[PDB]
This record gives C-alpha cells, structure tokens and sequence, in this order.
C-alpha cells in the first residue's frame, strides 16, 4: 500500500458491510466496480424508438420546431421493435458472445443498448457508443420497411439529428449521460460533463445512491485530469471515500443527529467535535476566548470536512425538500467552519468559491439555472475537484417538486433506461463490494 | 421571345450578344471606369492623409485591358460595376447580415408556465401587453430597476425592438398590432393556416439587439443580450423579488430551453460562436427570404430570391471575408443574381417540368434526375456557346458551374417536389458540364462535387442530412464558393412548386416577415440595386456620437 | 461552538447573532397579518398556494436520509418557497449582510440564504418563511431607519443618510413619522402601496446603533484593531495558499 | 495636498465630502440630468417614427431619485454623465476594441526562408520595401493579378496597412521608413535595447484589416484577411506563379506558423473564434497598452492606464456585451478610471513601499503579501468610511472591492517586483475588506476570491499559471466583472516598478507603438474622455456610400 | 532559464529560474515515473534518451481502462514532471508556477 489508513464500509441503511478497507481498494485505479461502472457509462445509450417513428411520421426532424413538408414517412418502427433491435445488435456486437446488451423497454418504444466493451478497448474516447448505435438503428430500420435510398435520409435525421451541420446531434433521438467531446472545457473533463439531474434519474432519487454515483464520477475525472497523481492523491480518495462512500458512517450519523430539528450550524458543530475527538484537529493556540485548532493531516481535515458539508446539505435541503438553497449551504457551511476553528474549508477554498457563483447563477438573470441543470463540465461549477457537484446530486434527489427543470423534465429518457443497470442504479452497493473483495491485493 | 440575359449583354457591349469577335486593349486601362478613377483618386488622399501608400493602379497588373462590364441586378433595371456590389461598398449587403445576425426567436411558453407554477401568478393578453411595453424599453439598453443605472442613447439602438407572434388569432388580435408579427395579414390564406397550425397556441417572441452593438460584438452576444433584456423585463413586468431563485429558471428558459439562433456554433478550426453565417443551414436561408409570401404564384423568382440571398451571405461575406478576405469573392456571388441569366435557364427548366410532367408530379427516383437535371444543363451550356457575349460575361468556369447546376438542380426537384433528388441533379450538371467543356470551376470547386453523387442518398454519420438540414458547417461543403447560396435555392425550389409555406422551420419564416426591420427581406435584389445605388439607409452609424 | 473571533463589541455581537441559544432582543410588535401584508406573497384570508402535493399524498420510495430529515412544515404542506430580503446601511445598521447569512444558517432550518453588498435574502417554504420573517422584523436583526424590506430597487446601504435618519429607498416604503418619532411601512416589500400602514416603531438612538452593530468603521470600532479578527483571517489567507500548492 | 478624489466629490455633491447626511427625492427624478432628457426626448421620436414604443422613464422605477453624478475621467479634466462612458455611447472606446481586434502579427522569417529555400531567390531590404508597397495596395482589398477584379472603395478602408519591425537597427533604416515602426523613436533608450535584443535579426510585419470588415464580421477574420493578401503581395513582389506548390508555404506560415493572434479561441460555452476578448491575456493587454513607453518615470500611472484599458474592455465590452448585454456594466468598470479613486489609493501604497522596502526590494513572499496588501486595504477602506460623498459615489460594493484590492495587488507587486505575490495580495485583500464590513460585492463577485488564495501557487492542470499568462478564459475568472481589468493592472505593476519594456510579449508591445492607429494607445483615459464629449472620430462608417 | 513560457515570443522578464533538469534527469525520471505508475513493475516506462536531454514516457495502460477518453498521458505526465523538477530543486511556492508554465503553456488560459 502506498497509503495506511483503513476505513469502514457501509450499506445506504447505515449498516457496517466491511471493517478496515485499505483506503486504495476504493482508488479508481484499483476498485473493479468504478472501473465497470465508467465503461458502463462510456458505453450505454438510450433509444427512443417512438420518438424516431414520430418525427418521421411528421417530418419534424433537426431540432426545436422544424419540419421538412413533403417529407413524412409513416413506419411502423415500435410494432416491430424486436426485429429492428435484434438486427441492430448483430451490427453493434463484436462477437456473439460478447458483452453487447440490446433490450426493449416499455413495449418497444425504447431500448437499452450497451455497446461492446471492446469496441472501447481499440478507441481514443467514448463516441463510438452513440455513433454505432446510431447507425445500426438507422440501418436496421432501413432494411426493416425496405426504406428507399431516396427517403433513407429522413431516418437517419430522424435517429442523430442535423449533425454534422451541428457539432450535436440536434434533435437526435438517442441519449446518453456523457455528451460530446468538443464540449468539455479542459482535456480531462468528460466524466465530468453528466447532467446532475441524469445523475439523480439514474438513482431514482435516493439521496445516498445519487451522492455516490457523483462522487465516483467527479473523483474518477479527476484521475484522468491528473489532479489526483503524487502530492493530492491521499486528498482526493480520502474525499472520495468520507463525502461520497458514508466512510466510517461519517455522514450518515450526522445526519441522524441533526436530522430531526438541525441546521447547518448545528452539524458544524458535530463534525468539529468528531474531529477533535478522533485526533484529526487539535488546539494550536488560545486566543482571547477562542481555540484556534491546528491539524497535522491536512487531507484527513479536508475529508472530515467534506463530510460534514455532505450531511449539512442533506440536513439543509432535506428539511426543505427543496433543492435550490444547496448553493447557500455550500457556500456557509465553509464560511462559518473557517470562522469557528481557524482552519481552511472544504477543497482549501475552492468549493466556497464554487459556491458563491453558483448561488448567484441559479437566483439571477445572466445564466445557470435550477441545481439539476448543472455539472462539472458547467463554467460556474467546475472549480472545485470534485467537492461540489455530488452535494447538488443529494439536494436534488431530496426535491420533493419545486423545479420546473426537474429530473422529470430534462432525463426521463435516461431514467427509463440507465436506472435499468444495477451498477448505474445501486453503485455504493458495487463499490464497496468490490473493494471488500480486492481488500487483501493492496 | 428574346432570352432574358439579351438586354442585359446589349448594355454591356457595343456588339450584339451573338458576335465571336472584339476589340481590347484601347479603352485606356482603369480610366475607363468611372468606379475606377473614383478609386484611384481616393487612393491618393488616402496615402497622402496617412503617410503610407495605398490603392495605386500601377502596382501589380493593369485592369481594364478588356471592357470592365457593368451588371444588371436581376429583376431590376439597375445596372452598376461590381464593385458597387461587393459588400464593403455596399450597405444593404452589410445590413442583411446584420438583421440576421441581431435576431433571435426567444419563446414565451416555459416563462408564462414558470409564473403559473413556481409563482403562482397568472398570465393573460393584458399582462403580455404590459410586459412588451417594458421590454421594448429594456431591450436597446435602458433600465427597468436600479437607480443610478446608465443606458444607450435611444436614437443609436432605434433598430433594436421585441414583436410577439401565435398561431392562437385570439391572443394575437388582442395585443397592440405595434408589438405583433400578425401571420393573417402577412401571409396568403392557404400559408397563414399552414403556419398558425405549425404554431399553434405558443407564444414567441421575436428580439432583435441594436446593430451597433452586433457590429461591435459577434453573433453569439445576441441570444445573451436578448435574455438579459427579457429577464429584467420578467422581473419589472410580473413583480418578482429582483434575483430569487425562479430568474434562474426565465434565463435557462430564454437562454437555452426555448430560442432559436439563427446559426448553432462551428469547431475549432472555424471557430465561430452562434449567429456568425456558417451555423445558418440552408432550409433557414430560405425561410430568412421573405419572397416566399410574397411571388408565391411564380416559384422561379421564390427559388432565385433565396440564391441571391444565400450566394452573397454565404460566398461574399462568410467565405469571401470571414473564411478569408481581400479582394474577395463578389463576382463568384454576382453571377447568381445578375444580368438574368440564372433566371433564363431556370425559367427554361420550369416550363420543360410543367409541361412533361406537372409541377411535383414527376417520380421522386433518379430516373427524373437523369432527365430533367440532363436538359436543362444543356440548355444552359448551349447558351454560352450560342451567345459569346454571355461567355465573356460569366468568364470564371466556376461561375458558370454554379448557375447551370443551380437551374438543373432547382429543375429537378420542381418536378419532384423533393429537395434531395433535386441535389443529385446539381452533382450531376457538373459531371455532364466538366465532361462537356474539359473544365468546369477553380482548382478546388468540385472537392463536393466528387464527393457529391455519393453523398446525396448516404446514411452515415457525417454524410447523410436531408439538404434542408445542410449547411456551410456540412463536412464536404466548409470551404468553397459557388455552392451555398444555390443548395438554398434548390432547397426552396420543391417547397415553392408545392407551395408550402415555409422549407425547414416555420417560426423562422414568420420571424422575418416584419416591416420594422432595416432590410426588406421580401425584395433581396431590389435591396442589392439600392445599396449599390449608395440609396439604402443602415443602421449602426456612429454620426450622432461623433463631430460634424 | 465558538463562531468568530475578536474582543470588539462588533465581534460580540456577529457571535451572538448566530449563536441560537442567545436571545435576540425584541423590540418592536407587528401583527401576523401585518408581516403578511409586509412579505407580499398572499393576501391575508388566502389559502397557502402550492408548488407540489402535500409529502403524505406523494408516497415515495424508502430513503434512510428522507426519513432521518424532517421537513419543515411548509415542505409537509407543498408551499411555494417564497423570501424576504433586508438592505442594511454601512451606518451601523445593527444586522449587516454576512451576518445574516451566517445567523440564518446557524439559526433556521431549511434555509436558501443570499448575501450581497446592497441585499441579503432568504428563501424557504411559505409558512415557514412567515414565522422567521416576524422574527427578523421585530428583533434587534432589524431597525426602522438604518435598514429596510426590500425585494426590488435596493439602493441605499452605501447612502448618505437623510436629515431623519433613514437610509434613501428610491421607492419610499418607510416613512419617518415627525409626529410620534416613529417609522411606518406605507408599502410591502415589493413597493405596492399597502391598504394601512404597519407601524415599525422608533428608529434606535445613536448609542443603542453602537452598542448593537456588526458593522467595523473608523468612527466605530475598527477592524484592523480587532487583532485577534484579523490574525484569524491572515491564518486563513495563509493556511489556504499553502494548502493549494502542496 | 488633498486626496486626489477630493476634487470629483466636491464637483457631484453641494455638501462637504465628508457630510454624512443629505437630500433626496428633490431632484425631480430624470429631469435633473441634461443626458437622460435627450434621452426622453430621443425615445418619443424613434417610437413615433417606427410604430413601435421604445424608450419611456416611466417604465419600472423612476431613476434620479437620488443626484446623478457626473464622472471626472481619472487623469484628465473631463466631467461627464456616466452615460457618456457607455461603450454604446462611446466610439473611442468601439474603435479601442476595434484596433485590437482587427489587428495580427505576422512573421517575415519563415517566408523569407521559403523564397530563399525553395524560390532560390534573395531577399534584401530593397525586395521588402517592394513587397511592403506591394501588400499595402492589397491589404485593404485591391487587386495585383487578375483581369476584371472588382475591389473596395479605398477611402472605406483607410485604416488598413502593414507596417514592420526589427531589432537590427541597419537592416530597419534601409526599409522605406513609411513601413517601419521604428522601435528607437518611440521607445526610451534603455527599452528600445530590451526589445530590440528580444527581437534580434527577426522581422515581422504588423497587419491591421479595415475596421468595416471587421464590425461586418469578427475577430477569428483578421489573420485569415491578412495572410489573404500577404499571399497576394508574395505572388506580385517575388514574381510566382499565380499558384504553385511553393504558394502553400506562404500560407501556413502566415496564417499558422509564425503568427501571433491578439486573442486565442475560445471553448464551446463562450463559443468564440481568435481575436475576440475573452482570449486576451491579461500579459497582452498589458503590453497593447503605450503608457509603458511615454509613462515610464511613473509607474502608478502605466500601471492605471493598463487597468483603465482592461477594465473597459474586459468589463463594459466582453463580459457586459459578448457575454451579457442589455444596460450593461458601464460602472463596474469606471470605478477603476474615473474620480482619481484608484489613483489615489495606489499612490499611497507606492509611497508605503517606497518607505519601508524600496521598489521590487521586499523579499518575494507571504511576510511581504500580509504587510502592503493588508495596510493598504485598510487605507482604502478608511476613505469609504472618512467619505460618505466617497461611499455614495461608488455605491456598489463590487466596484469598492475591485478598487481597494487593485491598489493593494498592485502595491504588493511594487514591492516585491513579482505578479504572483500581487496577486496573492488582492485575494489577501478581499477577505478583510469582507470581514471589515460584513459584504464584498455582488451575489456572485467572490466565486473567484474564494478559489483564489489556494490557487494562486498551485501548479495543477487548470489551477496552476504566472498571472501573465492568465486571462479571461482562466477557469474561476471566466464569468464576473471587477477582476480582469485589474489584474491586467497587477500583471503591469511589478514590470513597471522594474522598468521592463514589456510584461509578457514583447512582439506585442511594439505592434502597437504606431500613431496610423485611430486609437492613441498611449493615453487611454484621455481618448475615453475625448469619446465621451463626443469628439472622437473613428474609422468604419458608411457615410460615403449612404444618402446624403 | 530564460522565462520564455506561454507561447511564441512570450518572456516574463525578472521570473528566471536556473535549474540544472539535464544534469538531474536520472532522479527526476525516476520520481515522476513513481507518481505516474500505478502499481510498480506495471506497464509504465519511463526512459531517458539524448543524454537526458528527452523522455520517452508511456502512462500505465490501466489508468486509461478508468478513463473517458486520452488526455490522461499528457495531463498525467505533466504534473509528475513538474513536481518531480520541484521536489528535485526545492522550488519555493512562489516560482513553482514557472515550473508548471514551461512543461503545460499557456494551458488553461489558451
Ligand atoms: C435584478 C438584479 C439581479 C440580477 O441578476 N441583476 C440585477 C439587475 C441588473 C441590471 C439592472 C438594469 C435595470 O435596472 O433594468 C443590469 C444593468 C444588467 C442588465 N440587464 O443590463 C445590472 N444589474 Ni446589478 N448592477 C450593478 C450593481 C448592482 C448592486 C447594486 C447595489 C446598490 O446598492 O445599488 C447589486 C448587487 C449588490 O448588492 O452587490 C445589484 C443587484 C441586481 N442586479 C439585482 C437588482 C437589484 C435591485 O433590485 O435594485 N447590481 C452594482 O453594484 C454597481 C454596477 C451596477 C451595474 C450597472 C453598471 O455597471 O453601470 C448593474 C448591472
Ligand atoms: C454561465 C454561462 O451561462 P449559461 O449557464 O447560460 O451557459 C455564461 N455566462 C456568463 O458567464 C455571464 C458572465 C457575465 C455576466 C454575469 C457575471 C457578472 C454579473 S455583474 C455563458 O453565457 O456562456
Ligand atoms: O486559382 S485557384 O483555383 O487556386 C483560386 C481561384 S479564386
Ligand atoms: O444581484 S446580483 O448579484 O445577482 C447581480 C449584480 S449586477
Ligand atoms: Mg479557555
Ligand atoms: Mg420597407
Ligand atoms: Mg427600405
Ligand atoms: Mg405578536
Ligand atoms: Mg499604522
Ligand atoms: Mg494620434
Ligand atoms: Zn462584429
């Protein structure tokens, strides 16, 4: 092991699953089930096979309000649903028995397809998984109606949109979680560019599943941004397993304790005592009145913190049932901790900064919006490594209906199908799972 | 009857158009030229002014060894040197890309439905009215809330406005008519009832932000202008606290979740954000063009209105400055819209249509193709060859490829009524064109014309779009002139021998028919001749903020 | 919990606003229609809108941290989330914006809280928000001149003040009464006028604004001789540029 | 002698700056302010002519219920209504950010390498005075080659040319001078050595496209316009073939090998190609600026005219236009060049170093950061609090923080000749201007701040850079206003302290050491006073082909 | 040494920095290829060519089986050399931004 510490793994419910896991058994790098869940995720897409046959019955392909008069194609694409995905998937697999998944979904209007893992293998990136499926859908629907090669065209509108002539695929009828790779604002960021609300859809809104399935994918890019190679690694798992794994039931008994008349401040105050109780911070120095605490483990402090920030949402947002003050408890949360011990906050700053402009872009004019429209691919919250974004996840798994831009809105095609995948659906489950049995290899 | 490029050659040349032989190299150079002289004249203050040399007619070549033609602007009788038609001199040109580039479609349908649920508060024609009213004083740049703010000078930003339109003739009757696109009184009955039924009971505005400030910034400034502008007028109009958390909600609304940019963002090595020309697809030129609800009973002068539209947007300003500059490119654009040689041949290939098959009756299958886009490719040849004036006229071969292939393609899906095999026709002019004459266009100009046949019916990823979806970003086509403008046109053509009222999307097509903008969208050519006439008055000047 | 350091009355009082077991000291009474009158959302006799159904009508999946949280009661109820928002004067006003934001989120539950320079609000479910709002209004969170309700138009916390002491409010909704030395609300917070005025009581006397502000000046008590305040925020600035590189 | 703002405040105000109490509500709203009338009167004649209601004070709330203020435009004797200063209003400060972005560097090196290498034909500062001739016929969109070109009017495109520069003093003064930037006249001697040393024997031209082409298109047009027509000017001056294989090298290598854009593209959200604001790094900007050159015995001052120049463009243009729109943020960025406010604050804290360590003496570290930042944030504070009339002039608490925090940022690189340690200082700066009054700026100003100590010194991928090389497009810096401008500042504080010709580019300092810019480079604040009083006059304008 | 960082003809005069990288290429490769493994003996390479003048480095093809796509190689490169050139030469907080300016450009900025 590179690093000592062990930590205690635990089920959604706050049972104990696994006592003293070396802290890399759940490193992106080492643990089985990130490693599936990321090339689940580089290679799963949605089909919305009505959507398909009710643009070309219309013409109204290429985005929002367009329409081609002349161009209409009445095609029986759902009642013969399973025909067109059983071709489709002779043309996605590699081999008969490899790993590709094709299943149909709410009696053939959509369908889950999982491209072959392999496919992935001999690629640079990850849109081989929409490309592939795209045409093998265009191309099982052709040979399906015996599509003539002058109307062929309205299919493949029908299916990816008016890409190339848009850098998307605008106004396509597939989805995945992952978009585009020309949109990501830095080399690295992929993983980072999941809608929260495709987060939330995924995990059918249950709020420990949600914070986990973010936390993995924000922690994960920050391996493949090199954030977390040498000096910030040990920061980085720490943060991955203490915010996003409930490590050492950390967050799941503050949450307890503040649960029923808590705030904020009350779980700060929780988490300072904990800290102090288990040797992680400790009195430097007596001003007048006022302890000011020291720690000899910055990453330690960072993660307990981490925690703490976790839970002040899920305590903050849950008595609400209301997502949108996830920006304020973000930000104070780190404000008053600073204040109250004299050490720094969550990510050295960075997710209080993240904080402050992600309030003001989801409560005024210039851009942004509801939480569940955010990332962190997005501008306004990019900033901090991974501290920020899997909070949002558990504010708007807690929404109880305040949004107009809910997960209902923007990724009910998602939620019919990648909450289908265990793995997608219950990853704490899988993770902790795995790094229980990869325990003895580190 | 004379072919309809003979007045045109008469005024050109001393010779009748049919006469092989001439004389050059005795009308004196550049000093035949009216233009000509006024430049080098200009030449010399400006060096003098500056302390630098400048325009100078010895350097380089000496042009005017042959006749330097005037042009006839098509369907007009105005007739000018090109340079009056390159878009540097001529301000119509400029401000068609500018109403263009400043225009958004910005819905109202996610905002009314945020202050129904998330507010709970109610909306109706009257408070429509009240929130226009504050948004036309918001939207040039003047304030609504805070004291102490600071705003544009009205009478710089007067082009800047918001109308409303809806299929619902209910909501519509009863706003102001000054904020209203009123679809029943711009369009004929048989397209009003197409368009109010595309649009339904939505709502949507119509923002345009201030030239001055589009010619300042770029295109991508105006989706964002327009959300600011309509979100302040959100907040003053409906009585929201100034900032809480559903403004989030109108600016992803007016943002991202309901508008329409005229042209989406290209990659990297053109790097353009929105509204710049090579997002705009062709179906939406063809719907920015306003003849379509106008010349309805003539689909020939439709189709030609939208290919002189497209050959000077997307040849002279987006490739002939944007994608490169100088000089540029205002003769490979001129050929499509001058001298009404375009319209003989198209004119030609409608009548060979109507009469064979009927307008759209034709089998959509390549068997018209062959047929239709063959005949009328050699008609237009066989002019060139008949009529040496035309030849010295139209003297670039790529020029010529482009007007054949436009009237052959165009042609072809007048007899289809499909856009698609009307594009299979264009690629195949310029087979039978090369082959014909043992050249056809530049060096580079039939990079899509190779790729062309193949790529028509194609199904793949970056190959297979309905040419109504096509557009300058479409791989095969990013770099070359003498393309764009036509597939516009051909795009139009099977819509205008349908008469369908719009090519590719409806709320485009109404957006334009607006008489408050600068440019007349339903007369292109007639507003080319004004501008090269130094007739046609922008918008953007700075003479009211700068000395007499 | 320990909140702020300093041995100034400011940071006294920035300590004790947040600390929930100190007492805010009352000093006006306003009616329950009148806060609701004041806030502007509903009339008084209207029916709670709402955003969703009632928690109990919706029957969701099992969740152990929904069913540790308890929600507020607006959130059982399906209330719209609704706000109030208070300018503060750099005039000692005694509640300036960081310490709200910082008070409300020790405080209340539930809590979307703002800060900005020339405003500071807090969304939250309307019930809910109608009890903490009577809170802010009638303790010492609030005074009737040095600061003010205000959802729109919120210049004045960096004002000269005029010759009664108020705060400039570009639409006038507190007006100082020269008859009784007191301040009426004449609009809500939005600026509508309102059917009767509320009364908000006296303005507080020079000595009472220094005893109770959290505000640092030069003719107050000054920040950089606070040195326990400012050594903490050097830490922080150092600690935290540390941290980032290594 | 007094503080430097003392002037301003007894100017806007009838009491005594340091009066805590005042009158409101007396003024009669708009009426009291000559600008806002015309704007009144404005509005009711672009609504009557047009159909269509635009400016009315009576929408929302009625401004001008507290004194309107006049602005002194910081360094000059110029009073005028912020209005005045809107870059709308403004045509100095349009024709600044036209300047920049109409202009690229352009190297001769490669190209001459190719005419010797693969031409075998010999370059001499005869061959490039013929070529330097030659290109500016061309550059502004004339033709050198072909038969019937039509081209652009040249007094349209005054403003275009291309002038060069070298550091070999001999081979500079036997190019025809009209061409050359001559790098000893308009530099200080010991500059002049610094960047002629930089530049060595190498040559590069300096190309600026017209200004109506670039307000017609955007700034990725620049480079591509210029290498247009340096391909032209190689062809006719070293005697090609009108397109060979050899025509390529030119072409890459004026558009990719050895050019250097002003701005880099930007990423998909802010869509945005080169030569746009947002790719300006704050080291550039800093060097596009002249005051370095005629300033230099001052270094607060070179310093504040690059925080004038940036706080201008980053603020009013890019973030308040290409990013926002609307009313905009006008006085976001006047409160760093208006009022001698930043003046005097920074002024002080030069004296403060002066004192206790000498210029660029103090030992470059966090000992340094905590004393001058922390002392010069409370002096800047202290006024606010001494100065009500101060207060009330900059009324928002984001301009106070931008303010207090570039002088401490600036004060704290003068004092250790370092812009990290600058940098540092102004985050240090904006946590105790937080805690002293309780409020910082906007509900989104700190998103930055916060991020910022931690950043300042880090070294990771998107995280770690010297300030030179930061800019708009710098992650935490991509969205707020009252930052980029002043860390241009900051970005020029400890190399004028140190008096280095140049802060990161010394290509770029010199490109824009040239009186043919319509802009005066070198003295910023007083050509935005100049555009103000509406006396400023720029290029681009259709007056010459528009009715009389 | 030079400051020449951020692109063509770019300098930040008075930010030098003399470090002897060439003369320590051995030891620095050796750390950065301790923070660019995964495990040791996996399919990291780290070797020096022209006298330690160049490295040829080939990043641990599982980092990739964890990724979305291939910026990995050079962003995980980069930071093992720029710490491993500071952990060499005890660069000061102040000047490791310098260190990252010469390896990575003008990167994020550009
Ligand atoms: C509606 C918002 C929320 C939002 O997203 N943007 C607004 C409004 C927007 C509008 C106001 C124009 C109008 O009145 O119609 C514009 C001009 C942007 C635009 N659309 O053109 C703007 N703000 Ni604002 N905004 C400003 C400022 C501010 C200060 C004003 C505090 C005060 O005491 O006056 C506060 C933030 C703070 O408290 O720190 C502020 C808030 C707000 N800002 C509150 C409205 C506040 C109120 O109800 O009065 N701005 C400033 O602090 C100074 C510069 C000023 C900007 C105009 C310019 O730069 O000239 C303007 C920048
Ligand atoms: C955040 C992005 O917007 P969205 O979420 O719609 O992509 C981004 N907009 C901005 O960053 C706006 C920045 C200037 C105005 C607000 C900040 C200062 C106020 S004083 C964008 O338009 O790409
Ligand atoms: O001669 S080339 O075809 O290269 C260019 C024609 S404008
Ligand atoms: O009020 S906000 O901070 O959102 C905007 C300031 S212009
Ligand atoms: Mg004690
Ligand atoms: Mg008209
Ligand atoms: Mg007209
Ligand atoms: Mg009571
Ligand atoms: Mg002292
Ligand atoms: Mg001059
Ligand atoms: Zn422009």
């Amino acid at each position: 092991a590179k690093f000592e510490d062990k930590v205690d793994l635990y089920d959604d419910r706050g049972n104990l699953v696994e006592e003293q896991v070396p802290l890399e058994a759940l490193s992106p790098l080492r643990n089985p089930a990130i490693k599936s869940i990321v090339q689940g995720i580089k290679r799963t897409v949605a089909v919305n096979l009505e959507g398909i046959e009710n643009a070309l019955k219309t013409a109204k392909v290429g985005g929002p309000a367009c329409k081609i008069m002349g161009r209409e194609l009445d095609l029986d694409i759902v009642g013969n649903a399973e025909s067109i995905a059983a071709a489709a998937k002779e043309m996605i697999q590699v081999t008969e028995d490899d790993d590709t998944n094709v299943e149909l979904l709410g009696g053939g209007k959509r369908a889950l397809v999982q491209v072959p893992s392999a496919r992935f293998d001999v690629a640079a990136e990850y849109s081989a998984a929409p490309l592939v499926t795209a045409t093998a859908f265009v191309q099982a629907i052709i040979n399906e109606f015996d599509v003539s090669m002058y109307d062929a065209n309205m299919v493949k509108a029908a299916v990816l949109g008016r890409y190339p002539q848009s850098v998307e695929y605008m106004g396509a009828n597939i989805a995945t979680m992952l978009d585009i790779p020309q949109k990501l604002e830095g080399p690295g960021y992929a993983l980072r560019n999941i809608m929260v609300n495709h987060v939330v859809a995924a995990t059918l809104k249950n709020t420990l599943q949600a914070a986990a399935l973010s936390t993995i994918l924000e922690q994960t890019a920050m391996f493949e941004m090199g954030d977390a190679v040498g000096a910030f690694e040990r920061m980085h798992l720490l943060g991955l397993a203490y915010q996003g794994m409930n490590a050492d039931n950390l967050v799941f008994d503050l949450v307890k304790a503040n649960g029923k008349e808590g705030t904020v401040g009350s779980v700060i105050a929780d988490l300072v005592e904990r800290a102090l109780e288990d040797g992680v911070i400790k009195v430097e120095k007596e001003l007048t009145d006022y302890k000011v605490y020291g720690t000899d483990d910055l990453a330690m402090w960072n993660a307990y913190a981490a925690a703490g920030l976790m839970a002040a949402t899920m305590v903050n947002q849950g008595a609400a049932r209301a997502a949108q003050g996830v920006s304020s408890t973000l930000l104070y949360y780190n404000d008053l901790i600073e204040f109250e011990t004299g050490l720094p906050s969550v990510d050295f700053g960075k997710v209080e900064g993240t904080a402050v402009g992600f309030s003001f872009f989801s409560h005024s004019i210039y851009g942004g919006g509801g939480p569940g429209i955010f990332n962190g691919n997005h501008i306004v919250t990019r900033h901090s490594k991974g501290f920020a974004i899997p909070c949002v996840a558990a504010a708007m798994a807690l929404d109880a209906g305040t949004q107009m831009f809910s997960p209902e809105a923007t990724s009910g095609l998602i939620k019919e199908v990648f909450s289908q995948v265990d793995e997608f659906r219950e990853p704490l489950k899988y993770v902790v799972e795995a790094a229980a049995e990869i325990k003895n290899e580190i | 009857a004379d072919k309809l490029f003979i007045n045109a050659l008469k005024k050109k040349f001393e010779e009748s158009p049919e006469e092989k032989k001439t004389t050059f190299y005795t009308l004196g150079g550049w000093k035949q030229s009216e233009r000509k002289t006024e430049f080098v004249n200009a030449g010399k203050e400006v060096a003098a002014k500056r302390g630098i040399p400048q325009y100078n007619p010895d350097i380089g070549t000496p042009l005017g060894q042959r006749v330097l033609m005037p042009y006839q602007v098509s369907t007009t009788d105005t007739y000018v040197e090109g340079d009056d038609l390159h878009f540097v001199n001529n301000a119509a040109m400029q401000q068609m890309w500018d109403d263009i580039r400043r225009t958004v479609i910005v819905g109202l349908n996610h905002a009314h439905a945020v202050i129904e649920k998330r507010l709970g508060k109610e909306v109706t024609p009257e408070t429509i009215t009240h929130y226009l009213e504050t948004v036309n004083h918001a939207m040039p740049g003047a304030a609504v809330v805070q004291e102490h703010m600071v705003e544009t000078h009205p009478a710089l930003v007067a082009d800047s406005y918001v109308k409303v339109f809806t299929g619902n003739d209910e909501i519509a009757d009863e706003i102001d008519p000054a904020f209203v696109i009123d679809i029943n009184k711009q369009f004929p009955e048989d397209q009003a009832e197409t368009l109010k039924a595309e649009v339904g009971d939505g709502i949507w505005q119509v923002v345009r932000i201030p030239t001055i400030v589009s010619r300042t910034c770029d295109g991508a400034t105006t989706s964002r202008w327009s959300a600011m502008q309509i979100g302040m007028s959100m907040i003053s109009a409906y009585k929201q606290a100034a900032g809480e958390a559903a403004t989030g909600d109108f600016a992803y609304a007016a943002k991202h979740a309901e508008v329409i940019h005229m042209g989406t963002y290209l990659p990297v090595r053109r790097a353009r954000g929105e509204n710049e020309p090579g997002g705009v697809p062709f179906g939406y030129l063809a719907d920015i063009c306003q003849s379509s609800r106008v010349n309805y009973e003539d689909p020939v002068r439709v189709s030609l209105d939208v290919v002189a539209t497209g050959a000077m947007l997307y040849d002279q300003i987006w490739l002939g400055s944007y994608m490169s500059g100088g000089v540029g490119f205002t003769q490979y654009a001129t050929a499509a819209y001058t001298d009404n040689i375009l319209d003989d041949f198209t004119y030609f290939g409608k009548e060979y249509v109507e009469d064979k098959y009927g307008l759209c009756e034709a089998p959509n299958n390549m068997d018209t193709v062959l047929d239709v886009a063959t005949e009328v490719t050699f008609y237009g040849l066989e002019q060139y060859e008949e009529y040496p004036a035309l030849l010295e006229d139209q003297f670039g071969g790529s020029q010529r490829a482009a007007v054949v292939a436009a009237a052959a393609g165009c042609s072809t899906a007048f007899a289809t009524g499909n856009a698609q095999t009307g594009l299979s026709g264009w690629y195949l002019s310029m087979y039978l064109h090369k082959e014909q004459h043992s050249r056809l266009g530049f060096y580079g100009y039939d990079l899509q014309d190779q790729c062309g046949a193949s790529n028509v019916f194609s199904i793949r990823g970056d190959e297979g779009l309905p040419l109504e979806l096509r557009g300058p970003n479409y791989p095969n086509y990013a770099m070359n002139v003498g393309h764009q403008g036509e597939y516009a046109g051909i795009s139009q053509a099977p819509h205008a021998a349908r008469g369908d009222a719009f090519v590719f999307n409806p709320l485009v097509k109404i957006a334009f028919a607006d008489d408050n903008l600068v440019f007349d969208f339903t007369n292109v050519r007639g507003e080319f001749a004004k501008g090269a006439l130094r007739e046609f008055e922008p918008a953007g000047e700075r003479a009211l903020i700068t000395p007499a | 919990a320990q909140y702020y350091p300093g041995t100034t009355k400011v940071a006294q009082n920035r300590r004790n606003f947040c600390n929930p077991e100190y007492e805010l000291e009352k000093l006006r009474e306003i009616s329950d229609e009148d806060v609701v009158k004041i806030l502007g959302h509903r009339a008084p006799g209207e029916e709670y809108p709402s955003v969703h159904p009632p928690l109990e009508e919706m029957d969701e999946p099992e969740d152990a941290i929904r069913e540790m949280v308890e929600p507020i009661d607006g959130a059982k109820a399906g209330d719209r989330v609704r706000y109030i928002q208070f300018t503060d004067s750099m005039y000692f006003a005694p509640a300036q914006p960081y310490v709200r934001s910082r008070a409300y989120l020790c405080r209340y539950r539930g809590a979307d809280a703002g800060t900005l320079s020339g405003r500071q609000i807090i969304e939250t479910r309307e019930r809910d928000l109608e009890k903490i709002s009577k809170e802010l209004l009638e303790t010492e969170f609030f005074d009737p001149a040095r600061s003010g309700v205000r959802g729109k138009s919120v210049h004045g916390h960096s004002l000269r003040l005029d010759e009664d002491g108020m705060m400039f409010d570009m639409l006038r909704r507190q007006i100082y009464n020269k008859d009784t030395g007191r301040v009426e609300m004449v609009k809500n917070q939005i600026g509508d006028e309102l059917d009767e005025p509320v009364d908000l009581g006296e303005p507080l006397d020079e000595e009472t604004l220094m005893e109770k502000t959290t505000i640092y000046r030069v003719d107050g008590e000054a920040y950089r001789d606070d040195v326990e305040a400012v050594e903490i925020m050097q830490r922080i600035h150092v600690l935290r540029s540390q941290g980032g590189f290594n």
